[PDB]
């Protein structure tokens, strides 16, 4: 599991890391 | 969804990657 | 305003606060 | 796609609210 | 300063302002 | 919000409000 609890810009900036040149679709629910 | 799993409740590096495109 | 200049993790974000509740989908290209 | 709309070239709000979901 | 970088700028702000906090897009 | 902060000048106390 990741080490903490990711929200708002936390969470989106995690994602646009780990997907690189995928991209990514962030809702947020 | 997406927040849910990883504000609410902690997540994997497995949950992230299922919301890349 | 004028048009924006964003890159990186400022258009990532930009897009995060632009949108809100609707969410939004990032591919970077 | 919208990196070269915003970084490439300059945008719009109008732009950024395409890639909203 | 340079109006075309008002929203990086204020994506800048926003992290120094929340610091290590992070923020979210409703007040 | 980037609507308001670049059609004014937000203050710190406003963008302490978007802090998690």
């Amino acid at each position: 599991f990741v080490n903490q609890h990711l929200c708002g810009s936390h969470l989106v900036e995690a994602l646009h890391l780990v997907c690189g040149e995928r991209g990514f679709h962030y809702t947020p629910k | 969804g997406i927040v849910e799993q990883c504000c609410t409740s902690i997540c994997s590096l497995e949950q992230l990657e299922n919301y890349c495109n």
